[PDB]
């Protein structure tokens, strides 16, 4: 897997490959990385596939009570800390599970990065998975903090695609998601091989 | 107080008589009537139901909890609600655990079982609620009716609840056609018993009446309103 | 006949054990909290020490989180044992979830608390009202009173205990958009609900004031007399 | 790994920690805090394992605080470190131990300062000076041959300089930026990092 | 290789009508030295004194429930612990443990309180209770103590002399290993003073 | 002799009654009047606010409450009891878009409840839970795969499908007008301007915008509470 | 009535119960403590020395908790050895957590917790035990609580419980100069109020448990007086109600 | 570590060692291995140590316990089986080697109970490291139905080769003899050797140590 | 007052628990028993006196010991006493399984004192209707105590409950001195028990048992009788 995730002024973006393995053959090429668990807060995706669609759904159900509970919707920082507690009491195992929160909220667009580890880490740049560092070269090259909408676009489709296409692990589609005061929202899904067409020249 | 033997299902009356039982008993006596009726190959739970206004639904009197064996309450909702989740949960253990349907007459048994505990040790009250059991196994349709006195019986007919007793005499006054009967003969008998259990400012309408049959190749199917009009259209008209 | 038992409903439908809990808080005593728009008050009538208690441990105004803050009516016991368990429970939130306890959080905590100690016998009922105050992350002025029945209800100025009608009509006859402006007009008309029960006045009431994330120190007995001073500059000033 | 030097003034105590986040292969956050506030007059500094000192600490942290909110006064800084310790034996044994190693240093206004270490297994030590990580080795020839009895606050940011210096130039990884505070009579306060250019 | 993981190096001795018992202040991890203020002799009382022997933070666990559970003892009471109770008492709190065992081996030292007759006992790791008429030693350099204390003590040995042969015998001994070392506290209690002091030994 | 089996919920009468139950049954009459009417297009919910003290804030007192988005909640009896009720009804709401990930139906969520109901008198109640029947009169509607939906739950674990139920103080008086005032082809603001009406001629006092709390549910939105706004623009008509 | 298990509340809402486990202190053995200027003390009545008591006892209304805590006792004999007990256990297991002596006050709170879970639920009697916890502590130096069989609690300066507590302690405040009592004008304060509330025109030291808690040289000291000293502070007593009626 | 046991015509006779070695090093030269049960049995134990001690207190106060509620001394066969089914409960986890040997009113009996937890009634058995050469003894001079003074001899010297041919046990030997009318606990029976004498004195008299600091703590 | 004489665990609006008071009249009414402490040692003694003399004297003990130098004696109940024998019992040998020393007597009446008084804290369960006479010899000084069916456990120079135990009282406070000896304790004790014997106390009629510097031990019938008959 790949997924990155830096934050900047107008907003954070998410990015996703669709590539699933089991070993060498390739089980899927039509993976959705990253969860939509919650309208306005996004979940995403490394580890084990269904340890991780299991983890986001449980605390799916879990932000879904505390809004209808405290009527008020949780913060980013509070769904981060669930999720590193809930799977914490399951650390040492058999848990395999890196993940990224990411949502804007009150104090500002939030992320935080879990993992079975037990890292439960905020800051502006994330990149997990298997071409984590090959996304994180090209970010840290291009990481400005005032990147605008349409240029944060751009620069966010070239690491992606940069990320795609470094990586051996990884392929199939892309998921790009951005978020903003109203919510996320599903921003593109470029191919590998029209993505290399466009960006060979 | 001389009934101060009837506050807790463990003490025994001076004449022999648990009357907390009695009191049981007789508060399925309350709940709406409910006959049942077999042919040699279908049997039939016909049920009145009954509505808390005419602007509401009518409750349900007809559950069903497997697809061969299925069941009529009368009384409480609460132990009746439970006893069928019960009935479902071994049900399934049944199908899970041998392959095969639950024996009526097994089934029947585990009921008794399960519910005789309340009767027996302090703590759950004890369940009054009359169950109408209809089911099919090896030998054929049963009609099995389990009394809230944790007892049950094998019987060619039952009706329990309000006024059953005019039920009770029609079935007397017409066993001598019941064993021979196809389906629509057997459902005719069983509306026939309700409406005369049914006084007669009041008649069987579509949201009155509430039909289970099952049968060796049909499963336990309840009918309603639209189901029932087929069943009904056959229907004659009331003695009066 | 069916007053004696906690979980029996009446013939008329009341759990008479929970109304008779409810009533032992009108045996207490007088506390009266107030919402400002950037302060939360809380006035209690003090007990007048006789010649040898330690005010020092006779808190009757204590904050279970450094957000939140309470007092209580009833029995003592009772409401230290609510105290200890309400704000074991704010660290534990802030152990599941890292951010500050809100309002709402922890009275509902409390009302479920008490609901769950009015359900079943052999567990009298806490016998305590409280009235929780707090400001929540993005700082709104919040107030809960808790109910020994287990209920909670959003207030923007309650008085609890002994003649607690009497300082609830003279809110409703003073609580005004314009009573809350700054925070002397708050502490004003809180000082003056308190006089109106206990019109003593100097000694025998407790202040305490929350402002924006203050971790609210309790009025100390210097400007209580320079505060009743000025309520009493005022009191002759309109009069 | 991260870096915690406390150092232990006439009347304060000087506690440093690095602001590095990496998971294995690079560094996530560039100003990660590892130092948590146990108090007005005691802080805590947890490392070792990561994922279990987060929520160790954020756990006594609320213990020490639910102890000085329920009692109205927080601990001594010793009784906070015998706290902590005691704790960790307690879960060590248990069948999910905590392996990860603890600094704690604080002031107590009726004594003085001071300052604590704890293992992965945790065992208490109190002394003028601590350090963490794998660049404890390197360092601490310098905390000894640097250290006098009487360290003063201008010298002691000079000799923290010193000591941070030579992480930069000996340990392997790099270390671009250091949070050090004081404590004293007035509490805790923070002071700044330092970095070096290579052009 | 439990033991060298913190080490250490204990000793209690008798002498006449007085008692003195010894201990390492080192603190280390299996290679590595950090402090050296690690407390290994406990006050059971004001003539009752224990050491310890084993890991680190074990030592320090067992010594705060001996403690928690002597001050009990001692509430119920209201007498001196007599130090043959203390040593049936802290091999009880080792063995209760048999299948979680606490690899610490301890040893304990004071005095009878009616007849000051002083009386030293030695335990194991799994709580094995020994008592010498002429010393005792554990931690990481139990064989080169052992060897020099049999060819070094004498019975009835007088006060100062006592001081004296402890401070020799434990110097000599912890010159001969060295992840026990480096400091090392003596304290001798008679039933008259408590002088407490620390011998200097190399600091090395 | 009522009096010794009045003490008790394992108790039968000699005419076979639950007496816990009826007390408890009639306990709901002490709570303010809710109404709930169903229409093709949708369901409204209309309750009263029975407000102690104008310094009140009317948004704690709870009338009518989301279990989710596709349904609503009303409420008559004790608060704490329904409190416990509808933070079960969540939790099963989202046990269901847990296990099944889809929006269970409304009668599904009546059953579930009325499970957490009528087990009063049962020994799993050894962890802890209800001795006593629960004291809260349900009324839930919303709209699901059978269209618009409204279930009405009897604190004895009883439901039934209603076209238009009334609890609460005035059930009676309001069934009684409900009755003729129902027609099945009835639109929903018609619908809502009907329950207003009823409830103006069983309030105790007149209708303002804090005497009302008013609820909707329709196939094409979620479920919306009627604003200050909204509330003034429903009651100007009548 | 309402006078059922403690777990009814009296529709007036008074828990009869702990009522009546209130008026049972009035059966108990009179003892009281004061707060000195630089001293803290603990006297109580032996209300039961018939002829033939061994007196195998370091103190029996006073029992010692901690090398700081001690208190006295005013209840009934079991609950009175079981709440000495707990203390005990509550002190040291706070000890032993925190490497601290206990605080006065959150022992006493613990204690307190403990008696209100005993009369919060269970169906269980409460403990019908008033304590008089006497103790040293660095947050506010010397200290004196008086505890409650409600489970409640309070810091006093001067208090006394047991029978004749109303008026011992009436003339108590009466005559209780705050600030400026040391150890000695503090023990001829209880001897008289000793004398003024037992049942006796001239109480023997035997019928008197005075233990007093003082701090110096960095150490808390509990000592109870011992008959030599309580039969000199008691003659001094004696030789000065002579003087004071002689003057008169 | 040696234990052994054998009954003559009258009573029991017991030989323990008292080398205790932890690891490769000699412990104490002079522990006690024959334990106090009762004023009527008595046992011998090997293995871990601190098993043998605390197994045998806790059988010896259960048995305490049984005589005292029953008022008659207790019997072999009856604290034989509470060892054994308490040993058997531990399944080998405990390294005890205990043999018990005692009178009762049906006569002298002696078992002896492996680590894991089997026995058996032995006219004569011994067990241990150096049960080798005992029980060599044990069949090479050992005879039946055997005087008490030439029991006390047989078991003397068959210890004493236990001594001379293992290296875990010796430096004393005790004994403990039980009859119908006599309880004889020789402790120590005979030491086979002393300590060599010292020849030189190391000379450690006063100012040979340096020290720090100084404190003085006056008490009582 | 007859509402709250029925339970354990609700308090009398005057006074205190009344089933404890009931428990005490109880064993009032038992056999008389009576416990001397003499400078060197204890002595305590109790009346077996039981009609059929078809009944086997030898066959129960009113006198046991606890450990090697504890001894009790009761007054009240059988069944109860013998219980609290076992549970003494117990207590003390986990104290010694613990200490690896000889139980203080002290200890032991606290232990067993608790353990009486556990009977106590609820209801559904009668406290014992049974009063212990503890005897022990410790630390150079005989101890003496009484454990009451409250849990309330006191010392005793020497006295006497159970049956006529007001006048054995007096009896013994007009008897009973500080400087008395073992053997003048045992006669004392006999003349307390033949007071109020009622029926010419034989060898077996009483039973007496002595605790000393060497333990405690209960008299043999034939020391019995050489006492009764050097008392006459």
């Amino acid at each position: 897997t790949t997924t990155l995730a830096f934050k900047f002024r107008h907003g954070v973006i998410v990015a996703a490959d669709s590539r699933a393995t089991a070993g060498a053959y390739i089980a899927s090429q039509t993976v959705k990385k990253v969860i939509e668990i919650n309208p306005y807060l996004l979940g995403t995706m490394a580890g084990g596939a269904a340890d991780c669609s299991f983890w986001e759904r449980l605390l799916a159900r879990q932000c879904r009570i505390y809004e209808l509970r405290n009527k008020e919707r949780i913060s980013v920082a509070a769904a981060s800390k669930l999720l590193a507690n809930m799977v914490y009491q399951y650390k040492g195992m058999g848990l395999s599970m890196g993940t990224m929160i990411c949502g804007w909220d009150k104090r500002g667009p939030g992320l935080y990065y879990v993992d079975s580890e037990g890292n439960r880490i905020s800051g502006a740049t994330f990149s997990v998975g298997s071409g984590s560092v090959y996304a994180y070269g090209v970010m840290d090259r291009g990481y400005s903090y005032d990147l605008e909408v349409e240029q944060a676009y751009d620069l966010a489709r070239r690491a992606i695609y940069q990320a795609t296409y470094r990586d051996a692990y990884s392929g199939g589609a892309v998921n790009l998601y951005h978020v903003r005061e109203d919510g996320w929202i599903r921003v593109s899904s470029d191919n590998v091989a029209d993505l290399h067409e466009k960006y060979s020249g | 107080f001389r009934n101060q033997y009837d506050n807790d299902v463990t003490v025994w009356s001076p004449q022999g008589r648990i009357h907390q039982i009695e009191y049981a008993m007789e508060a399925v006596k309350q709940g709406s009537a409910t006959v049942g009726l077999k042919s040699k190959t279908h049997a039939v739970l016909v049920a009145l139901k009954r509505a808390q206004s005419e602007l509401a639904a009518h409750q349900k009197k007809i559950l069903h909890v497997d697809n061969h064996i299925g069941i009529s309450i009368a009384g409480l909702t609460a132990d009746a609600r439970l006893l069928c989740n019960f009935m479902r949960q071994e049900c399934l253990d049944s199908r899970f655990v041998f392959d095969r349907p639950l024996p009526v007459s097994r089934l029947v048994s585990l009921i008794g079982s399960k519910t005789q505990i309340p009767t027996q040790r302090y703590g759950r009250r004890p369940y009054g609620v009359g169950l109408l059991i209809a089911g099919y196994d090896d030998m054929g349709p049963h009609i099995f009716q389990t009394c809230p006195s944790a007892n049950y019986f094998d019987c060619r007919a039952m009706s329990i609840g309000a006024r059953s007793q005019s039920a009770r005499t029609y079935l007397e006054r017409h066993m001598s056609e019941f064993m021979e009967c196809n389906l629509n003969e057997l459902v005719k008998h069983g509306l026939r018993a309700l409406r005369e259990t049914l006084p007669a400012e009041q008649d069987l309408t579509t949201k009155n009446v509430s039909i289970g049959i099952v049968g060796k190749d049909l499963e336990f199917t309840i009918y309603d309103d639209d189901d029932v009009s087929p069943f009904l259209e056959g229907l004659e008209e009331r003695p009066q | 006949s069916y007053d004696r038992a906690i979980t029996v409903f009446s013939p008329d439908g009341h759990l008479f054990q929970v109304e008779y809990a409810q009533e032992a808080v009108k045996k207490g005593s007088t506390a009266v909290g107030v919402r400002g728009r950037d302060i939360v008050v809380l006035g209690v009538e003090k007990k007048s020490v006789a010649k040898l208690q330690d005010e020092r441990t006779v808190r009757k105004i204590c904050a279970l989180d450094d957000n939140v803050c309470m007092a209580f009516a009833g029995l003592t016991a009772d409401a230290r044992i609510v105290i200890n368990r309400a704000r074991v429970e704010c660290q534990s939130h802030r152990l599941t979830v890292e951010d500050p306890v809100t309002v709402e959080y922890i009275t509902r905590y409390i009302a479920s608390l008490k609901q769950r100690y009015t359900q079943s016998n052999g567990r009298r009922p806490f016998g305590i009202s409280a009235l929780i105050v707090g400001f929540d992350f993005d700082g709104t002025p919040r107030l809960y009173q808790t109910d020994p029945s287990g209920t909670y209800h959003a207030w923007k100025a309650n008085a609890i205990g002994r003649g607690a009608k009497s300082v609830r009509e003279f809110l409703e006859k003073n609580y005004t958009d314009e009573a809350i402006e700054t925070d002397d007009l708050t502490i004003k008309l809180v000082i003056k609900a308190l006089l109106e029960v206990v019109q003593s006045g100097g000694k025998n009431i407790e202040l305490a004031v929350m402002r924006r994330d203050q971790s609210l120190k309790i009025l100390n007995p210097e400007e209580i007399e320079k505060y009743v001073a000025e309520i009493e500059k005022e009191k002759e000033e309109n009069e | 790994m991260e870096y915690l030097i406390g150092i232990q003034g006439p009347d304060y105590v000087l506690v440093a920690s690095d602001r590095v986040a990496a998971s294995n292969i690079v560094q996530m956050k560039d100003d990660h805090d590892k130092m948590f506030k146990m108090s007005e007059k005691i802080l805590l500094l947890c490392v070792g394992e990561a994922g279990d000192t987060v929520q160790f600490a954020e756990y006594i942290q609320k213990n020490v605080q639910l102890y000085k909110m329920r009692n109205g006064y927080e601990l001594s800084p010793t009784a906070a470190a015998n706290f902590t310790r005691r704790n960790l034996a307690d879960c060590l044994r248990s069948r999910t131990p905590y392996h990860v190693n603890l600094l704690l240093a604080g002031y107590d206004e009726h004594e003085g300062p001071a300052l604590y270490y704890m293992d992965y297994l945790a065992a208490l030590a109190k002394a003028p000076f601590a350090a963490h990580g794998y660049g404890a080795f390197l360092t601490l020839s310098i905390l000894d041959r640097y250290y006098t009895p009487t360290i003063s606050r201008e010298r002691a940011v000079e000799l923290l300089r010193k000591c941070l210096e030579e992480l930069q130039k000996r340990f392997i990884l790099n270390l671009p930026t250091f949070s050090v505070r004081i404590i004293d009579k007035n509490g805790i306060h923070d002071l700044d990092n330092i970095s070096f250019p290579k052009q | 290789s439990i033991m060298s993981y913190n080490g250490g190096a204990v000793m209690a001795m008798k002498g006449k009508n007085c008692v003195a018992i010894a201990a390492d202040r080192r603190f280390g991890i299996q290679a590595q030295m950090v402090t050296t203020d690690f407390q290994k002799i406990f006050p059971m009382g004001d003539r009752l004194y224990i050491g310890l022997a084993g890991l680190a933070t074990d030592v320090q666990t067992v010594a705060q429930r001996l403690k928690f559970r002597l001050n009990l003892y001692e509430l119920k009471e209201g007498r001196q612990i007599k130090p043959y109770t203390l040593m049936s008492m802290v091999a009880n709190l080792l063995y209760e443990k048999r299948f979680g065992p606490y690899y610490t081996e301890p040893v304990i030292a004071g005095l009878d309180p009616k007849t000051f007759k002083p009386f030293i006992c030695s335990l194991d790791l799994i709580g094995c209770p020994m008592v010498t008429d002429d010393f005792v030693v554990s931690g990481t350099c139990a064989e080169q103590m052992y060897g020099m204390c049999e060819s070094l003590w004498e019975p009835n040995m007088d006060p100062d002399h006592l001081f004296e042969t402890i401070s020799q015998a434990m110097l000599n001994a912890v010159d001969r290993d060295a992840v026990s070392g480096m400091g090392v506290i003596v304290h001798i209690i008679e039933k008259d003073k408590i002088t407490t002091r620390t011998l200097k030994a190399r600091m090395d | 002799t009522r009096s010794e089996y009045d003490r008790g919920v394992n108790t039968f009468s000699p005419e076979g009654r639950l007496f816990q139950v009826e007390y408890a049954i009639e306990a709901i009459k002490l709570g303010s009047t809710a109404i709930g009417i169903q229409t093709s297009e949708g369901v409204c919910l209309a309750v009263e606010k029975r407000i102690t003290s104008p310094l009140m804030e009317p948004s704690s007192i709870e009338k009518i409450v989301e279990i989710d988005a596709h349904i609503g909640c009303a409420m008559s009896g004790l608060i704490k009891d329904a409190k416990t009720l509808i933070d079960k009804a969540r939790v099963e709401t989202q046990n269901h878009w847990f296990t099944y990930n889809e929006t269970m139906t409304v009668e599904s969520v009546t059953q579930a409840v009325s499970n957490l109901a009528l087990q009063f008198g049962e020994e799993d109640a050894d962890p802890g839970a209800m001795s006593r029947p629960f004291g809260v009169a349900l009324l839930f509607g919303g709209v699901d795969e059978k269209g618009p939906q409204l279930f009405h739950m009897d604190p004895s674990g009883t439901f039934v499908q209603c076209d238009a139920r009334a609890i609460g103080s005035a059930s009676e008086g309001a069934q009684s007008s409900l009755q003729e005032v129902y027609h099945k082809s009835m639109t929903l603001k018609e619908a809502i301007k009907s329950s207003l009406i009823i409830l103006k001629q069983v309030m105790e006092e007149k209708l303002n915008a804090t005497n009302i709390e008013l609820a909707t549910v329709q196939p094409g939105q979620n479920f919306h509470m009627f604003t200050k706004e909204e509330l003034e623009e429903v009651i100007k008509d009548i | 009535r309402y006078d059922s298990r403690t777990t009814i509340f009296s529709p007036e809402g008074r828990l009869y119960q702990v009522e009546y486990a209130m008026e049972a202190i009035g059966h108990a053995g009179t003892c009281l403590g004061i707060l000195a200027n630089d001293g803290v003390l603990l006297a109580a009545e032996r209300r039961n020395i018939h002829k033939l008591l061994d007196e195998v006892f370091f103190s029996e209304k006073i029992y010692k908790l901690n090398e700081d805590m001690a208190c006295s006792v005013a209840g009934i004999t079991s609950d009175a050895n079981v709440l000495t007990n707990e203390l005990r256990l509550i002190a040291q297991r706070y000890l032993l957590q925190y490497q601290e002596p206990i605080p006065c006050e959150q022992l006493v709170t613990a204690l307190c917790d403990i008696k209100q879970a005993y009369t919060q639920f269970g169906g269980k009697r409460p403990f019908g035990v008033s304590l008089l916890y006497i103790g040293w502590d660095k947050h506010y130096g010397f200290q004196l609580y008086q505890s409650d069989p409600s489970g409640n609690y309070g810091g006093w300066k001067a208090t006394c419980i047991g029978n004749n507590s109303a008026a011992a302690v009436s003339m108590l405040k009466q005559d209780y100069k705050e600030g400026e009592m040391t150890l000695k004008s503090a023990l001829a304060l209880a001897i008289k109020v000793l004398n003024k509330t037992m049942d006796v025109s001239k109480l023997s030291a035997e019928k008197v448990e005075i233990a007093t808690l003082t701090r110096e040289n960095g150490k808390t000291v509990i000592r109870v007086l011992k008959q030599k000293e309580v039969e000199q502070l008691i003659k001094k007593h004696e030789e000065e109600e002579a003087k004071a009626e002689r003057e008169k | 570590t040696t234990i052994a046991g054998v009954v003559y015509k009258d009573g029991i006779v017991l030989g323990a060692d008292t080398r205790a070695t932890e690891g490769m090093v000699v412990a104490d030269k002079n522990c006690s291995k024959i334990h106090f049960i009762s004023p009527n049995i008595y046992c011998c134990g090997a293995g871990t140590a601190a098993d043998t001690d605390m197994t045998t207190q806790l059988i010896s106060s259960n048995l305490e316990l049984h005589s005292l509620s029953t008022g008659r001394l207790p019997r072999v066969v009856t604290a034989n089986r509470m060892l054994k089914q308490m040993l058997f409960r531990y399944q080998g986890y405990i390294g005890a080697a205990l043999v018990l040997g005692g009178v009762d009113v049906t006569g002298p009996h002696l078992y002896s109970i492996y680590p894991h937890g089997s026995t058996d009634k032995l006219p004569y058995v011994t067990m241990g490291s150096g049960s080798l050469a005992a029980m060599a003894v044990f069949e090479d001079k050992f005879r039946p139905d055997m005087e008490e003074e030439e029991a006390k001899n047989l078991v003397s010297e068959a210890i004493a080769a236990g001594i001379f041919n293992d290296l875990g046990s010796g430096s004393n030997i005790d004994l403990c003899v039980i009859s119908k009318n006599k309880l004889d606990f020789l402790r120590p029976y005979t030491v086979p050797n002393k300590k060599g004498t010292r020849l030189g004195r190391y000379r450690c008299e006063k100012g040979t140590t340096a020290v720090l600091t100084e404190k003085i703590t006056p008490l009582e | 007052e007859r509402g709250y004489s029925f339970s354990l665990t609700t308090f009398s609006p005057s006074g205190k628990l009344v089933q404890i008071e009931y428990a005490l009249a109880a064993v009032a009414g038992g056999a008389p028993s009576v416990g001397i402490k003499a400078a060197n040692g204890v002595v305590l003694a109790t009346e077996k006196k039981q009609k059929s003399i078809l009944y086997d004297e030898r066959s129960v003990h009113k006198v046991e010991p606890i450990t090697k130098h504890i001894g009790l004696v009761y007054s009240g109940m059988g069944p109860d006493y013998r219980v609290l024998v076992h549970r003494a019992r117990k207590l003390a040998q986990q104290y010694y399984l613990v200490y690896q020393e000889p139980i203080p007597t002290a200890q032991l009446v606290q232990r067993v004192a608790s353990v009486m008084q556990e009977y106590t804290q609820s209801g559904g369960v009668r406290p014992f209707g049974v009063s212990l006479l503890i005897c022990g010899w410790n630390e150079g000084r005989p101890y003496l105590f009484q454990s009451d069916p409250s849990g309330a456990y006191f010392a005793w120079k020497a006295t006497a409950m159970g049956k006529n135990y007001v006048n054995g009282k007096t009896f013994l406070e007009k008897r009973y001195n500080e400087d008395l000896e073992l053997e003048d304790a045992i006669h004392t004790a006999i003349l307390t028990l033949k007071e109020s014997f009622e029926g010419q106390m034989t060898e077996d009629n009483i039973e007496v048992g002595i605790c000393n510097e060497a333990g405690f031990r209960r008299l043999t019938p034939t020391e019995v009788k050489d006492y009764l008959a050097a008392i006459a």
